[PDB]
C-alpha cells in the first residue's frame, strides 16, 4: 500500500525511510557550503544570500565552533544546525571533562553521527534538517566531515552540500587531482573563496556575503578562527579575478 | 561537609595607580608535610584577570577548570569574544561568587579563599575576595590566611585608603608586595620560598611573573642567641 512516507522511523518496502529523504529536500534547498582539508587544517566557508539591504553585513554569522579547534558549517534549516552544534558542544565538554584532553575529530564526528542517527529511530521526532561540515586538528592531523540527515558521515579530502553542491564539488574534484601533494591553508582559503563564488551562480538571481574560517596547525596554532580583514579580502579578490 | 586535604596558603594584593598586583607562594602543603612545590596558585583568565587561590587544591584544580570552560562557552558564537564581548575581571568575580554561595548553601562548599584581580574595560581596577562561605568584599588592598594578619598590615602602609591608590607606583607596590612575601615566609609555617607573582596594568597589560625567590632575608643575628634566659655559651 502507502504512506509509509508519513512517519519517521518507518521502513518502505524498498528499505528506506522517506522522512529522512524529505529531509534531504530541505537541505538540498539551502545556501551552499563547503570545507576543504589542506596539508595541516581545515578550511570552512558558506555562502550568505543578502535578502536585502537592511541585513547588516558581517553580522549574521553562521560557521559556528565547537570547543576551541572544531569549525561546524551547515546547509538547509538553520535552526536545526544550532541544535545539533550545542548538542555537539555538550559532547565536547563532557569528553573533555572526563578525559581532561579535548574531543578528537573522528570522536567528534561519531557523537553527531550517534545523535543525527538517533534521529530516525522513532516517529515522535523529525529527522534533522540539515547535511554538516565540520572538523578540526587534533593529535594526529587534520580532519574533515560531512553529516547526512540520515546520521551517515565519512571523512572527506573536500566536501559540500547546498544548492550549488554539483559546481562545488566538480571544483573540488579537480583540486584533488591537481594537487596530491596537498593544498595549503593559505590556498585552500582562497580556492574556498572561488569555489563559493562560482557555486553562487546556481543562486545567481539574489546578492550575497562570503564567510570563511580555518583550523592550521601553523596559521592558527590548532584553534579555529574566522578569516576577518586583509586575508579575507585577499581571497575575495582572487575569487571575483577568477570568476572572469 | 568536607575538611581539607592539600592546602595552599596565603594570596596578597593590592592596587596601585595604573592596575592591580596579586601573588601566591609556590606550595601545596598536606598537613604539616610540606608536600608539594610547583604548584601554581595564580590562575590567569584572559589578559585582564588572575585569579589567586588559596585552600584546599582539588577544589582549586576544580575551580581551574570551571575557569578554563567560561572562556570556551563565552567564546560561543561571540564575534566578540575578544573585544567588546570578552571576559571581564567582574564577570569572573561574580561567576565564582556565585557558586561558593551556591555550595556553602548545600553545605557542601569549594574550601578555598580567592581573590580576583584585573582591569576593567574602562581601565577601572579590580580587586575583590569570595571565601568557602560565599563572603565577599573589597578593600585597597586584599589577603587571604595568614596573609591577612600580618600582610594587610604592610601593604595597608602604603595605601591606607583609596585616596593613596593614585599615589602609588607598579614598583612601590610590587617591593611592598614582595617584602610581604619575605616576611610570611619568616613567620608562617605552611609557607615557600618560591612564589608567582602577576601584575594587571592598564597599559602594559599583564605580566606574570614565575620562580620568585625570597631574597635578602636577615638570619645571622641568630648566632648571637644562646640559650633561653640564663644560659651564657
Amino acid at each position: 500500500g502507502t504512506g509509509y512516507d508519513l512517519s519517521n522511523s518507518v521502513f518502505s518496502p524498498d528499505g528506506r525511510n522517506f522522512q529522512v529523504e524529505y529531509a534531504v529536500k530541505a537541505v538540498e534547498n539551502g545556501t551552499t557550503s563547503i570545507g576543504i582539508k589542506c596539508n595541516d587544517g581545515v578550511v570552512f566557508a558558506v555562502e550568505k544570500l543578502i535578502t536585502s539591504k537592511l541585513l547588516v553585513p558581517q553580522k549574521n554569522v553562521k560557521i559556528q565552533v565547537v570547543d576551541r579547534h572544531i569549525g561546524c558549517v551547515y546547509s538547509g534549516l538553520i535552526p536545526d544546525g544550532r541544535h545539533l552544534v550545542n548538542r555537539g558542544r555538550e559532547e565536547a565538554a563532557s569528553f573533555k571533562k572526563l578525559y581532561k584532553t579535548p574531543i578528537p575529530i573522528p570522536a567528534f564526528a561519531d557523537r553527531l553521527g550517534q545523535y543525527v542517527q538517533a534521529h530516525t529511530l522513532y516517529n515522535s521526532v523529525r529527522p534533522f534538517g540539515v547535511s554538516t561540515i565540520f572538523g578540526g586538528v587534533d593529535k594526529n592531523g587534520a580532519h574533515l566531515y560531512m553529516l547526512e540527515p540520515s546520521g551517515s558521515y565519512w571523512g572527506y579530502k573536500g566536501a559540500a552540500t547546498g544548492k550549488g553542491r554539483q559546481s562545488a564539488k566538480a571544483e573540488l574534484e579537480k583540486l584533488v587531482d591537481h594537487h596530491p601533494e596537498g593544498l595549503s591553508a593559505r590556498e585552500a582559503v582562497k580556492q574556498a573563496a572561488k569555489i563559493i563564488y562560482l557555486a553562487h551562480e546556481d543562486n545567481k538571481e539574489k546578492d550575497f556575503e562570503l564567510e570563511i574560517s580555518w583550523c592550521s596547525l601553523s596559521e592558527t596554532n590548532g584553534l579555529h578562527k574566522f578569516v576577518k580583514g586583509d586575508l579575507l579580502q585577499e581571497a575575495i579578490d582572487f575569487a571575483q579575478k577568477e570568476i572572469n | 561537609t568536607q575538611q581539607p586535604i592539600v592546602t595552599g596558603t596565603s594570596v596578597i594584593s593590592m592596587k596601585y595607580d595604573n592596575g592591580v598586583i596579586i601573588a601566591a607562594d609556590n606550595l601545596g602543603s598536606y598537613g604539616s608535610l610540606l608536600r608539594f612545590n610547583g604548584v601554581e596558585r595564580l590562575i590567569p583568565v584572559g589578559d585582564n584577570t588572575v585569579v589567586g587561590i588559596s585552600g584546599d587544591i582539588s577544589d582549586m584544580q576544580h575551580i581551574e577548570r570551571l575557569l578554563k570552560d567560561l572562556v570556551t562557552e563565552n567564546a560561543y558564537d561571540n564575534p566578540l569574544a575578544d573585544a567588546e564581548e570578552a571576559l571581564e575581571p567582574s564577570y569572573i568575580f561574580e561567576y565564582l561568587a556565585t557558586v561558593m554561595y551556591q555550595r556553602r548553601s548545600k553545605m557542601n562548599p569549594l574550601w578555598n579563599a580567592i581573590i580576583v584581580a584585573g582591569v576593567q574595560s574602562n581601565g577601572d581596577q579590580f580587586l575583590r575576595y569570595v571565601n568557602l562561605l560565599g563572603v565577599t568584599y573589597s578593600s585597597p588592598t586584599l589577603a587571604t590566611g595568614f596573609g591577612a594578619h600580618m600582610a594587610n598590615p604592610l601593604l595597608r602602609k602604603v595605601v591606607d585608603r583609596e585616596s593613596d591608590i593614585p599615589k602609588t607606583t607598579v614598583q612601590v607596590a610590587e617591593e611592598a608586595i614582595v617584602n610581604a612575601m619575605r616576611v610570611l615566609y619568616y613567620r608562617d609555617a605552611r609557607s615557600s620560598r618560591n612564589f608567582s607573582l602577576a601584575i594587571i596594568d592598564k597599559n602594559t597589560g599583564l605580566t606574570f611573573k614565575k620562580n620568585l625567590q625570597v631574597e635578602n632575608m636577615k638570619w645571622d643575628f641568630a648566632k648571637d642567641i644562646k640559650g633561653y634566659g640564663t644560659q651564657k655559651i
